[PDB]
C-alpha cells in the first residue's frame, strides 16, 4: 500500500508500507523524505497520535489513507 | 443508610469495572450524592482562580445509578478553556495523591473531574466536552462538573451539575432544559450546540462536626451584603451583548421559517437549529430572568428599609 | 484529665462543622473493615490574622502505635506538605487533631513532636462518645509550667467564635436542607429569592434582640445606660436611606430598563406560540 501523509511544509507525500511494519518505520520513510528526524515527530492518524511499537495493521491503515505529521505534544 | 454509604467496598467496584455497562448507554446515570466536603472545598478551590479557570479531581464511587462523590482534592493545573486533555500535566500530582490517600485509609477510586465556569454559568465548553469524552472511555468512571462560584453568592443556590455527555454520532433525545444562568456575547453559540449532549444529575447530602457551622453562624451578621448584589451594573455588559446577538437570531428565523429548509421528501429531525422561534423563546426567558432577577433584588430593599423612614 | 487549668491564653480560635462529618466517615468505614474502631489523627490548616485563628481546613495523617505512645510518621507528613503547599500556600499549619475522651499523657507526647514543626501548635480534642447536647470539641493550647518547681507541658483550654466565608456558606445552605425536586423542575423564583426570605428573617430577629434590650434599660432588669442608647437612637435615625432628587431618577432609569427588557420577551414567547398555532391550523382546517 502507498500512504499519503500530510507534512509541515504545507504538502503531501506517498510513501511504500506494509500493513505487518511498525509505525516508527514510516517515521523514518518520512524522514528520508522530508528531513525530519524520527526523534522528533508525531503521527496523527485520524485525530489520534500514532503509538510506535504498535503496527500499521493495528491502525487498519489502507492505501487511500492520510496521515499528519505534527511536532512533539505535552501537556502542563 | 447514614452509616452505609460511608463505609466504601472495593469488590462492589471490582464486579461492576469488568461488568461495564456504560458501554450500552452513557445517558445511563440520574442520580448524585456529594459529599459536604467534596462540595466545599470544591467551592473554595474554584473562588480561589478568582475569575480564572481552575480543575480540580474527585474521589468515589459508583453503586447502581447512584454516583458517589467522597472527596475532593484541587490540581495546580492551567488549561481549562484552551487545552485538550490538561489533566494529563496532573496526573503525576494525581498518582502521588492516590498513594498517600490510601495508607491513611481512604482506597476509594477516582470518579471524575470538576473545573468551573466563573461569571458565564454551569454548562460544558468545547474543551471541556471533548475531554470528557476521552475520559469516557479511557478513565472510567469518569464524570464531569462544574459550580460558578460568584453567581452562587447572589443567589444563596448552589449550582452544581454533574453530567456526563454522549460519544460522537449518538442522536440526542429531547432532553432540553435546565437553570438559566446568562453567557456572554461570544459564548452563547458554543452553549447552542453543546447542551443536549449532555445531562446534568440531581444531588443529596449529609453533615456533623468542624467546616459548616462557622459559615452558617457568619450568615447571621453577613445577609445583608448578598442583598447588595444590585447585578444591572456589576454584570451591564451581559444584557447589550445577549440582546444584540439575539436580534442576529430573529434575522435568522425570518429567513428559515420564510424560505424554509429545501427538503424534497425528507423531514427534519433533530439539529440545534431545528424549530428556530422554539429555541430562540428560551435564548429569550435565560435574559429575561436574570434581568428580573436583578430587579427582585433591588425591589427587596426598597420595601425592607425605605419604607420605614422616621415616624 | 491532665491540665493546668489557667487563665485562657493569648490566641482564640474559631469552630463551625463539616471536617468531624468527613473524620466519622473515614471512621465508620475503619470500624466495618477492621473490625473495631479505629481513630485518626490529622493536620490542621487555617489561618491566623493578628492573634486571632480561623482554623479553616484540615487533612488525616499516618500514625502508629510502639508501646502504649503514637509515633506519626515525618517523611509521610513532608511529602503532603510540599504537595499541599502548592495549590494553598495562602492557609498555613496551625496544629492538630485527635480522638478520645478527656486529656491524657500520650496527646501530650505527641504534642512536643509537634512542636517541631511550629514552635506553638493548637491542641484540638473531640469525643464521640459524648452524652451531651453541647459541641464536643474542645481546643488547647500548651503552656509551660511549672509545677513543684519542675516546668511540665500542661494544656490550657480556648473559648471559640464563628467567622467569614459566604462563597462556602451558600454549599453549607444545600448540605443543610437536603431538600428535593417538587412536581416540576423547581421554579426560577423559588430558586432566586430563598436567601433574600432568610435574609428579612435575619432583621427580624436583628430588629428583636435591640428593641428588647432599649424596653429593659428603661423598665429595669437590665439598668439605665447611655453608649448603648444613644448608638440605637442614632440607628433609628438614619432610614430612610436617601431620599435626594438625583437618587430617584437612576434608580427609575434602571427599573424602566428592566420594565422594556420584560416586555420584549413576553412578546418573542407569544409569538412562538402563534408561529405553531398557525402551522397546525392551516394544515388542518385548510390545505396549507
Amino acid at each position: 500500500m502507498l500512504i499519503k501523509v500530510k507534512t509541515l511544509t504545507g504538502k503531501e507525500i506517498e510513501i511504500d508500507i506494509e500493513p505487518t511494519d511498525k509505525v516508527e518505520r514510516i517515521k523514518e520513510r518520512v524522514e528520508e523524505k522530508e528531513g525530519i528526524p524520527p526523534q522528533q515527530q508525531r503521527l496523527i492518524y485520524s485525530g489520534k497520535q500514532m503509538n510506535d511499537e504498535k503496527t500499521a495493521a493495528d491502525y487498519k491503515i489502507l492505501g487511500g489513507s492520510v496521515l499528519h505529521l505534527v511536532l512533539a505534544l505535552r501537556g502542563g | 443508610s447514614i452509616d452505609e454509604i460511608y463505609k466504601y467496598d472495593k469488590k462492589q467496584q471490582q464486579e461492576i469495572l469488568a461488568a461495564k455497562p456504560w458501554t450500552k448507554d452513557h445517558h445511563y446515570f440520574k442520580y448524585c450524592k456529594i459529599s459536604a466536603l467534596a462540595l466545599l472545598k470544591m467551592v473554595m478551590h474554584a473562588r480561589s482562580g478568582g475569575n480564572l479557570e481552575v480543575m480540580g479531581l474527585m474521589l468515589g464511587k459508583v453503586d447502581g445509578e447512584t454516583m458517589i462523590i467522597m472527596d475532593s482534592f484541587a490540581l495546580p493545573v492551567e488549561g481549562t478553556e484552551t487545552r485538550v486533555n490538561a489533566q494529563a500535566a496532573a496526573y503525576e500530582y494525581m498518582a502521588a495523591y492516590i498513594e498517600n490517600a490510601k495508607q491513611v485509609g481512604r482506597l476509594e477510586n477516582a470518579i471524575g473531574w470538576y473545573h468551573s465556569h466563573p461569571g458565564y454559568g454551569c454548562w460544558l465548553s468545547g474543551i471541556d466536552v471533548s475531554t470528557q469524552m476521552l475520559n469516557q472511555q479511557f478513565q472510567e468512571p469518569f464524570v464531569a462538573v462544574v459550580i460558578d462560584p460568584t453567581r452562587t453568592i447572589s443567589a444563596g443556590k448552589v449550582n452544581l451539575g454533574a453530567f456526563r455527555t454522549y460519544p460522537k454520532g449518538y442522536k440526542p433525545p429531547d432532553e432540553g432544559p435546565s437553570e438559566y444562568q446568562t453567557i456572554p456575547l461570544n459564548k452563547i453559540e458554543d452553549f447552542g450546540v453543546h447542551c443536549k449532549q449532555y445531562y446534568a444529575l440531581e444531588v443529596s447530602y449529609f453533615k456533623s462536626s468542624l467546616d459548616r457551622k462557622l459559615l452558617e453562624l457568619l450568615w447571621n451578621k453577613y445577609w445583608v451584603n448578598t442583598l447588595s448584589s444590585s447585578s444591572l451594573l456589576t454584570n451591564a455588559d451581559y444584557t447589550t451583548g445577549q440582546v444584540f446577538d439575539l436580534s442576529e437570531k430573529l434575522e435568522q428565523s425570518e429567513a428559515q421559517l420564510g424560505r424554509g429548509s429545501f427538503m424534497l421528501g425528507l423531514e427534519t429531525h433533530d439539529r440545534k437549529s431545528e424549530d428556530k422561534l422554539a429555541k430562540a423563546t428560551r435564548d429569550s426567558c435565560k435574559t429575561t430572568i436574570e434581568a428580573i432577577h436583578g430587579l427582585m433584588s433591588q425591589v427587596i430593599k426598597d420595601k425592607l428599609f425605605n419604607q420605614i423612614n422616621i415616624s | 484529665s491532665v491540665m493546668a487549668c489557667g487563665v485562657t491564653g493569648s490566641v482564640s480560635v474559631a469552630l463551625h462543622p463539616l471536617v468531624i462529618l468527613n473524620i466519622s466517615d473515614h471512621w465508620i468505614r475503619m470500624r466495618s473493615q477492621e473490625g473495631r474502631p479505629v481513630q485518626v489523627i490529622g493536620a490542621l490548616i487555617g489561618k491566623q490574622e493578628g492573634r486571632n485563628i480561623e482554623v479553616m481546613n484540615s487533612f488525616e495523617l499516618l500514625s502508629h502505635t510502639v508501646e502504649e505512645k503514637i509515633i506519626i510518621d515525618k517523611e509521610y507528613y513532608y511529602t503532603k506538605e510540599e504537595q499541599f503547599k502548592q495549590v494553598f500556600k495562602e492557609l498555613e499549619f496551625l496544629g492538630w487533631y485527635t480522638t478520645g475522651g478527656p486529656p491524657d499523657p500520650s496527646d501530650i507526647h505527641v504534642h512536643k513532636q509537634v512542636c517541631e514543626i511550629i514552635e506553638s501548635p493548637l491542641f484540638l480534642k473531640l469525643n464521640p462518645m459524648t452524652k451531651h447536647t453541647d459541641l464536643p470539641v474542645s481546643v488547647f493550647e500548651s503552656v509551660i509550667d511549672i509545677i513543684n518547681g519542675e516546668a511540665t507541658m500542661l494544656f490550657a483550654e480556648l473559648t471559640y467564635t464563628l467567622a467569614t466565608e459566604e462563597a462556602e456558606r451558600i454549599g453549607v445552605d444545600h448540605v443543610a436542607r437536603m431538600t428535593a425536586t417538587g412536581s416540576g423542575e423547581n421554579s426560577t423564583v423559588a430558586e432566586h429569592l430563598i436567601a433574600q426570605h432568610s435574609a428579612i428573617k435575619m432583621l427580624h430577629s436583628r430588629v428583636k434582640l435591640i428593641l428588647e434590650y432599649v424596653k429593659a434599660s428603661e423598665a429595669g432588669e437590665v439598668p439605665f445606660n447611655h453608649e448603648i442608647l444613644r448608638e440605637a437612637y442614632a440607628l433609628c435615625h438614619c432610614l430612610p436611606v436617601l431620599s435626594t432628587d438625583k437618587f430617584k431618577t437612576d434608580f427609575y432609569d434602571q427599573c424602566n430598563d428592566v420594565g422594556l427588557m420584560a416586555y420584549l420577551g413576553t412578546i418573542t414567547k407569544t409569538c412562538n406560540t402563534m408561529n405553531q398555532f398557525v402551522n397546525k391550523f392551516n394544515v388542518l382546517y385548510d390545505r396549507q
